[PDB]
Order: C-alpha cells, then sequence, then structure tokens
C-alpha cells in the first residue's frame, strides 16, 4: 500500500461506547441527508423526518381523554394537560 | 397468533438487567442520532475479524464493542463462540436474535424504549393505536360544495410533520386561547383527535371539521363550503391562518417566521437581471415561496414544465440604463431555486384566457415522476435533491365548477382516494395516471 | 417603482407603481393590459394573496418583488 | 336513479319528463333538470325552514 | 495480506468518495422504482411462506432482489467505483 | 486478483447491506403489526371504483344528518352548512 496515505493518515480490542463523547457534543443528525448541502439549499430551521412512510406513526391514546400523543409528548400531557 | 421471542423474555424476568437493556438501547439510539458518518462506518460497519465494510448488514455487539458481519457470519461466529445472541443492525438500530432467526419487531417496550423509564405508567394512562384508527382514515361528507376543502384537508391529514408537530401537542400547550371554535390548530387536533383516537367516550367524526368550517365561516364566509371555490386560495388562507395563530402564541423585529408552516413549506426564488452585452453584472432579487404554480400549456411532463417555469426571459418592455456598458438594453431575466422548501407544493396553471375576457380549463394530462428530481433548478456543482410523492389533488370539470379529489401515500406504499365521505384502495401505477392539479412533494434525498 | 407579475403562461410583465398604492390599483392595471377582470384576477406574493384596502408596505412588498397570477377553479 | 347520482332528493326522471311534455322547445338539455330540481329543493327546503 | 482492504476502505472513507458513490446507488435505485420493487417483494413472500422469520425470507429475496437491480444503474455505479479506484493505484 | 473482482464484491456487499435493511425493517414492522392486531385485515380494495376501504359504497346524502349544537337544531348534513349560514346569522 503507498506510503503517503498511510503518511498523513494511516480482532481489535476498541469500542463503540467510546462514541458517546462525540454524541454528546454532536447536533441531530440523519443518516442519508448530507447536512452541508441542507445547510447550503435549505432553511437553517427547518423541521425533518427521515424515511416518513418507513412504518406506520407511532403513537399511543390516552384512556382518559383519548388524544394521539406522539411518543415525545405524552409525559407531561400526563402531567397536567390531561 | 405471531409470538414473540422467549430468549429476551427470560432476560425481562428480571427488572434490573431489563433497565440496564433498555438504558443502553437508550443511550445507543441517542448515539446513533448524534454521530457523524465516518466514526459509524469505521466504528459500527467494521467486521472485527476480517475488517471489511458492509459485508452485508453488520451488528454492533449489546454487551461489548465488537462489531460482526452477516456475509461471512462474524457475528453469528461472535454468538457461537462467545455466546451473544443479539445484535444490533446498524442500518436501522433493530434487534436480532440468532435464536429465533427472526427481528424482535413486536414488543412495544423496545420500539419505545426511550419512554421505559414510564412505560408502566404508559401503559397504563395509555393504549396503542386501534386498529380502525391506526391510519386516521375517515371520510368528510360533503356539507354543501366542502369538496375543495376536505380533499384538502387529506392531504394535511397525511404529513409526519404536521402530524407530528399536533401530535407533539405544540399548540395546545401553548395556545392562550384554547377552543377550537375559534381557533384554527385548536379545531386541526380536534380532527386529529377524531381520527387517530376517540372522544370520551350513523354519524361519525365530523366534530372537528365542523369546527374548522365554523372558524372559516367567521373569518371569511365566501370561503366556508356553501359555494364553489378555489382550493389553492384556501390552502393560503388555511396557512396564513395557521401561521397567525402561531405568532398569537407568543409571549412577546422577527422576520423569518418560525411557524411550522415557515419551518417547512418556505423556500426561496433567485431572479436574476443581466446586461446582454456585458453578461457580467447582475441584478439579483431574492423572493420567499410558500408554492410554486406551474404554467403547462403545450407540455406533457412536469419537468417540462418546471424547465418552462426556470426558463430565461428577455424583457422588451422594461426601461434599462447598464452599468458596466453604459448604454440602454433589453434585459435578461432569469428565476433559479436559492432555497428549498422541506415540503414542495406544486400547483399546475390549468387555466388560460381570451381575448373575450373569458377563461377556459386545461384538462391536459401532465406526467409527473413517482420520484423527483430538483437538481437542475439549484441556482449555485449541485448535487442529486430527491423528493417522493405523497399527495395530488384533481378538479373535474370547468373552471366555474367541478369537483376535487385527493390522492395519498401511506407507509408500504399503497395509495389512497380521498373523495369526500370515500376513502378507497388505489394502485400507484392509477394514480399516476391522474389528472394532476395539485402535487404534494416531501423531500427524501438530498445528497 | 418597478415590480413584476408572473402570468398564466409563465410570461413575466412589469408594472410602474408607487408603495402607496392600492392592490385594487395594480390589478385595475393587470386589468388594463390582459383584459381580465378584477373579480377574476388572484394575486399571490410570499405565499399569500394580497388583500384589497391594504397597501403595498402592510404585506412588505418591495421594489422589484414578483407576484404570482392565478384564476379560481371551483369546485366541491 | 338520478336524484341520487346529483344528490338531489326530488325526482330528476319526473321532471325531465315534465319538461318534454310541456311544449316548451323541441330538445332539451341534460343539465336543466337537475340544475332547476335544485332550485325546486332549495326553495322547498327555505320554505319548510 | 488481507489487511489491504480495511485500509483502502479507510482511505476511501476519509476522503469523501464513499458519500458519493452511496448515495448515487441509492437515488438510483429509488427512482427507478426498486427499493419499492423489492418492498413488494418482501411482502409477496412474507404472505406466500405465511411467516415474518427475517432469515428464511431473506434467504428468498435477497438473490431475486439482487437480480431485480437495472443494468444501468450496475454499469454506473461500477464505473464511478472503478474511476474513483483508478486513481490511487 | 484484480479490479473488477473486488469492485463486483463492494457492490455485492453494499447490495446485500441495503437489502438486508429494507427487508429488516418489513419484517419488523408485519411481525409488530400481527402481534398488536393477531386479528388483522387488508383495507377492503373494489376494482369497480365503487366501494370504499371496508368495502362499503359513498353514503346516501342526504339521508344522513347532523344535530346542530347552535340551536340544538337537527339538520341534513348536505344543507348544513346553508343551516350554518342560518344559524350562525345570529
Ligand atoms: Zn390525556
Ligand atoms: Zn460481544
Ligand atoms: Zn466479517
Ligand atoms: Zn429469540
Ligand atoms: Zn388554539
Ligand atoms: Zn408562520
Ligand atoms: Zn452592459
Ligand atoms: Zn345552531
Amino acid at each position: 500500500i503507498k506510503p503517503k496515505v498511510i503518511e498523513e493518515y494511516s480482532p481489535s480490542n476498541d469500542s463503540w461506547k467510546s462514541l458517546m463523547s462525540s454524541a454528546k457534543d454532536t447536533p441531530l443528525q440523519y443518516d442519508h441527508m448530507n447536512r452541508e448541502s441542507l445547510k447550503k439549499y435549505f432553511n437553517p430551521n427547518a423541521q425533518l423526518i427521515e424515511d416518513p412512510l418507513d412504518k406506520p406513526i407511532q403513537y399511543r391514546v390516552c384512556e382518559k381523554c383519548g388524544k394521539p400523543l406522539a411518543l415525545t409528548a405524552i409525559v407531561d400531557h400526563l402531567e397536567n394537560h390531561c | 397468533a405471531m409470538s414473540i421471542c422467549p430468549h429476551i423474555q427470560q432476560v425481562f424476568q428480571n427488572e434490573k438487567s431489563k433497565d440496564g437493556v433498555l438504558k443502553t438501547c437508550n443511550a445507543a439510539r441517542y448515539i446513533l442520532n448524534h454521530s457523524v458518518p465516518k466514526e459509524k462506518f469505521l466504528n459500527t460497519m467494521k467486521c472485527g475479524t476480517c475488517h471489511e465494510i458492509n459485508s452485508g448488514a453488520t451488528f454492533m455487539c449489546l454487551q461489548c464493542g465488537f462489531c460482526g458481519c452477516w456475509n461471512h457470519s462474524h457475528f453469528l461466529s461472535h454468538s457461537k463462540q462467545i455466546g451473544h445472541i443479539f445484535g444490533i443492525n446498524s442500518n436501522n438500530g433493530l434487534l436480532f436474535c440468532f435464536k429465533c432467526e427472526d427481528y424482535i419487531g413486536n414488543i412495544d417496550l423496545i420500539n419505545d424504549a426511550i419512554l421505559a423509564k414510564y412505560w408502566d405508567d404508559v401503559c397504563t394512562k395509555t393504549m396503542v393505536p386501534s386498529m380502525e384508527r391506526r391510519d386516521g382514515l375517515s371520510g368528510l361528507i360533503n356539507m354543501g360544495s366542502t369538496a375543495f376543502m376536505s380533499s384538502i384537508l387529506q392531504c394535511l391529514i397525511h404529513n409526519p410533520y404536521f402530524i407530528r408537530h399536533s401530535m407533539s401537542q405544540i399548540h395546545s400547550n401553548n395556545c392562550k386561547v384554547r377552543s377550537p371554535d375559534k381557533c384554527f390548530s385548536c379545531a386541526l387536533d380536534k380532527i386529529v383527535h377524531e381520527l387517530y383516537g376517540a372522544l370520551n367516550t350513523s354519524t361519525n367524526r365530523q366534530t372537528g371539521f365542523i369546527y374548522l368550517l365554523t372558524c372559516a365561516w367567521k373569518i371569511n364566509q365566501n370561503l366556508a363550503g356553501y359555494s364553489q371555490q378555489d382550493a389553492h386560495e384556501f390552502w393560503q388562507f388555511i396557512i396564513n391562518q395557521i401561521h397567525q395563530s402561531y405568532v398569537l402564541d407568543l409571549p412577546n423585529n422577527n422576520k423569518q417566521c418560525e411557524c411550522i408552516v415557515h419551518t417547512v413549506f418556505e423556500g426561496s426564488l433567485e431572479s436574476s437581471i443581466v446586461c446582454p452585452g456585458c453578461q457580467n453584472n447582475s441584478k439579483t432579487t431574492i423572493d420567499p415561496f410558500l408554492d410554486l404554480s406551474l404554467d403547462i400549456k403545450d407540455k406533457k411532463k412536469l419537468y417540462e414544465c418546471l424547465d418552462s417555469f426556470h426558463k430565461k426571459e428577455q424583457l422588451k418592455d422594461f426601461n434599462y440604463h447598464c452599468g458596466e456598458c453604459n448604454s440602454t438594453q433589453d434585459a435578461i431575466k432569469q428565476l433559479g431555486i436559492h432555497k428549498l422548501p422541506s415540503v414542495l407544493v406544486l400547483q399546475l396553471k390549468r387555466f388560460e384566457h381570451l381575448l373575450n375576457g373569458s377563461n377556459r380549463k386545461l384538462d391536459d394530462f401532465i406526467e409527473f415522476p413517482t420520484y423527483l428530481n430538483m437538481k437542475n433548478y439549484c441556482s449555485t456543482k449541485v448535487p442529486d435533491i430527491i423528493y417522493e410523492l405523497i399527495g395530488i389533488v384533481s378538479h373535474k370539470g370547468t373552471v366555474n365548477e367541478g369537483h376535487y379529489i385527493a390522492f395519498c401515500k401511506i407507509s408500504g406504499g399503497q395509495w389512497f382516494k380521498f373523495n369526500d365521505s370515500m376513502v378507497s384502495s388505489i394502485s400507484q401505477e392509477e394514480v399516476l395516471k391522474e389528472q394532476a392539479y395539485l402535487l404534494f412533494y416531501t423531500i427524501r434525498q438530498v445528497n | 417603482m418597478q415590480i413584476f407579475v408572473k402570468t398564466l403562461t409563465g410570461k413575466t410583465i412589469t408594472l410602474e407603481v408607487e408603495p402607496s398604492d392600492t392592490i385594487e390599483n395594480v390589478k385595475a392595471k393587470i386589468q388594463d393590459k390582459e383584459g381580465i377582470p378584477p373579480d377574476q384576477q388572484r394575486l399571490i406574493f410570499a405565499g399569500k394573496q394580497l388583500e384589497d384596502g391594504r397597501t403595498l408596505s402592510d404585506y412588505n412588498i418591495q421594489k422589484e418583488s414578483t407576484l404570482h397570477l392565478v384564476l379560481r377553479l371551483r369546485g366541491g | 336513479t338520478r336524484s341520487s347520482r346529483a344528490g338531489l332528493q326530488f325526482p330528476v326522471g319526473r321532471v325531465h319528463r315534465l319538461l318534454r311534455k310541456g311544449n316548451y322547445a323541441e330538445r332539451v338539455g341534460a343539465g336543466a333538470p337537475v340544475y332547476l330540481a335544485a332550485v325546486l329543493e332549495y326553495l322547498t327546503a327555505e320554505i319548510l325552514e | 495480506t488481507a489487511q489491504l482492504k480495511s485500509q483502502i476502505q479507510q482511505y476511501l472513507v476519509e476522503s469523501g468518495n464513499y458519500e458519493l458513490i452511496s448515495n448515487e446507488l441509492k437515488a438510483r435505485l429509488l427512482q427507478e422504482g426498486w427499493v419499492d420493487k423489492v418492498k413488494d417483494l418482501t411482502k409477496s413472500e412474507m404472505n406466500i411462506n405465511e411467516s415474518t422469520n427475517f432469515t428464511q425470507i431473506l434467504s428468498t429475496v435477497e438473490p431475486k432482489a439482487l437480480e431485480m437491480v437495472s443494468d444501468s444503474t450496475r454499469e454506473t455505479v461500477l464505473k464511478q467505483i472503478r474511476e474513483f479506484l483508478e486513481e490511487i493505484v | 486478483i484484480t479490479i473488477d473482482s473486488i469492485s463486483n464484491g463492494i457492490l455485492n456487499n453494499l447490495l446485500t447491506t441495503l437489502i438486508q435493511d429494507i427487508v429488516a425493517r418489513e419484517t419488523t414492522q408485519q411481525q409488530l403489526l400481527k402481534t398488536r392486531y393477531p386479528d388483522l385485515r387488508s383495507y377492503y380494495f373494489d376494482p369497480n371504483g365503487s366501494l370504499d376501504i371496508n368495502g362499503l359504497q359513498k353514503q346516501q346524502e342526504s339521508s344522513q344528518y347532523i344535530h346542530c349544537e347552535n340551536c340544538g337544531r337537527d339538520v341534513s348534513a348536505n344543507r348544513l352548512a346553508a343551516h350554518l349560514q342560518r344559524c350562525l346569522s345570529r
């Protein structure tokens, strides 16, 4: 293998949980919508859902008031809105 | 009567092991949402044995740092030799049991693991969607001439961003008025409530629609459904009312709106004005848009219509003095895309004006693709930019009289036709044979 | 000032207007060019339809902005 | 029927017959019995209202 | 030795060209309807075998799914990879 | 060993990875739907273009009615807007 690639770049014992640190510093990421192109061609405050029709909508319904709730919205709905 | 994997059940017989597992799954998914592409490739798609990338699915070990491939059975080998029967597929985060020879997709706790800490409460306070309501499919009866409203509402009924917004309770959480007979968004939330859930505790599921109609009557009776009207005008009117309610929800010079409409539908056009002599210049004007209106005459394909839309024009009626060559010229005008929206809405201009002051409908079939590439319209090389078709509104009749229908695509790839009260199954190819008036495209891939 | 209008065919025309000019006056000018009555005209800007009785400044409409012209397709 | 096909309660057949037989013109369009049945339904509605 | 493959792959990842390849491939298969054809194939096989077991369904889907890939996309993506390979050897 | 062969292996790797992803998503989804919903039935498809997803025809209006909450009057639904024009006119 050519020496110049190795020169400045270059069973394993390393661990994937090492990524937590990076995960701690990293903004929300998408798998197949490149971030920089989104920056160039799209607005700075766009909402984004990757592969929205992959599976049916994930949610649950309150037994008491019958509201359909997004998974991230259920808890406070249960605290002071029902 | 589909069964569930007993191997994970055994682990789940112990509460602390279960909690450890769910905590780790949640942490892992957070990492997956917060990891750049290269780290993921190098650390989750690299086989610990052969060091190949993407040797079929690569599995991330639940108990250690090892990654193992499928094609050479290297995770499989990790499972036989080290005893780890569970691995996570790095393409989708889904958990495989090598004993069942199947993924575990049917454990609600696992699918919704972020709420695991509160799961008991979640299971006591809330239920999974009912089979009947799970896709929110229901017709909206004609209450006079309200089809131009309901077809549109059906497309609104199928937008994942909108459903995430509504189900997130944002308006509900922040509304200072909290009445659906005044607030359009409250009314919408009521509709969502009726279609996906259950009001406490044949005429079914029309209450929200009636509220919306009441609000509409109160602001502009002409667009409230008694008389025939234009679906696009209703679209702009209602999204503007939604925006006004968002602004209303503020506790307090902020030109870009931060609302759901303006974070989804707003783009910007670039208009260039150039001297035909100097060909240097140019006088550039940037215009926001919430939708695009396309000419369709003498054309057969959507790309042709966008090309016409995007086509350069020489003004012959513009007073112009060039600063580089110091002379009067007939300027060149061009439209291109400066910024794209997350959801792209297209109106086909299916009409023309005659010298006698009358108008005529254009019934011309315009071919539209299942997947749309917008790369040719971006002004500044541009990477591939592809949208997925999710919606169509069609009109049958003439300019002054007709009928609107909606077509929406849901998970799995099936199309449905929404004709007032009637929701029916339709194939993609037939949808593609429809006379499109409005088209709704959602962003799918950005290169 | 000069502003632009993208017509049904996609052809763009130019109008001469003042910031204080009413939407009605602009529509009158469009009628005068195209022979289309005001009741048949729909004038679109920035995702909004422009309303009679209001001024250009009310919608933050400026010099050389482009308006998009459509008609109505009635149904229901 | 056709009352159905136009969402009308009023007998489109009866009406088309009455239009044909009452000697107003040689031929009688398809839209007119419906449009008219509609205006009639409308008005009996306003009255019963 | 077979360290070569991993080394080369590392260089490939670091250079940026992998995103371009993966993305172009995905765009082609998506646009020509292949992805959805593969979805339909999966549902059909699940219905025929009355099973959602991933391994056995995959065993029938994968060869066929591989055959269903258009020649155009195949030769174009191969051409591109080859272009990137012809760079540094 | 040649460039062509390794390239074929790379393409096979990519394709089998993508395929395994799609299939895994499909199988998990169907497993979920069948377990959550043991009695799962497909939505009705009518080749004649007449029946809805429950296999029913368009219901007869004005046979259906709505109880108007503003005045307590029941009104036939296809005249509801008319009623509201006469009802909200308070
Ligand atoms: Zn509740
Ligand atoms: Zn391990
Ligand atoms: Zn391997
Ligand atoms: Zn198992
Ligand atoms: Zn409200
Ligand atoms: Zn807004
Ligand atoms: Zn010049
Ligand atoms: Zn009332």
